[PDB]
């Protein structure tokens, strides 16, 4: 019984994530995605400035 | 390790609780029988000597 | 510093939280087993001394 518990704990150490880190990584990546959408939206409009010259 | 799949502390606590349960059952037997060696499992050699003497 | 990719304060808070959980688990095991030295990991010298004496 003790050996089975030790093997299960080893598997858990081997595959399981430290979810407290992703609790912050998730918000960081959501804000990063928002900034990326704004940056792409700004970059898309470079051609609009051409109309003003005519 | 803030894993949600593995809980090693619960495993250790369960092992300790099981040991306490086994000790309590042994004392229950030793009380209701009045014998510290009531069977061959408790101590085979002394139980054999006691059977022969009886 | 206003980084989007890193968060040092979260790292420090996580280290402090892990220390608190380690102390709490030590207290859990100590209350459950009833001994402040229940294994060679707790303190090898007095553990071996008490094992031989017992």
């Amino acid at each position: 019984g003790k050996l089975q518990d030790s093997l299960d704990a080893g598997v858990g150490n081997l595959v399981d994530a430290d979810l407290a880190k992703e609790s912050a990584k998730l918000q960081s990546l959501q804000t990063k995605q928002q900034l990326g959408v704004q940056a792409l939206s700004i970059a898309n409009q470079s051609s609009s400035s051409i109309l003003s010259l005519f | 390790l803030n894993s949600i799949n593995t809980n090693a502390g619960a495993m250790i606590a369960l092992q300790n609780l099981n040991g306490t349960n086994s000790e309590l059952t042994t004392v229950q037997q030793r009380i209701n029988t009045g014998k510290k060696i009531a069977s061959a499992k408790d101590n085979g050699a002394i139980w054999a000597t006691a059977k022969n003497q009886s």
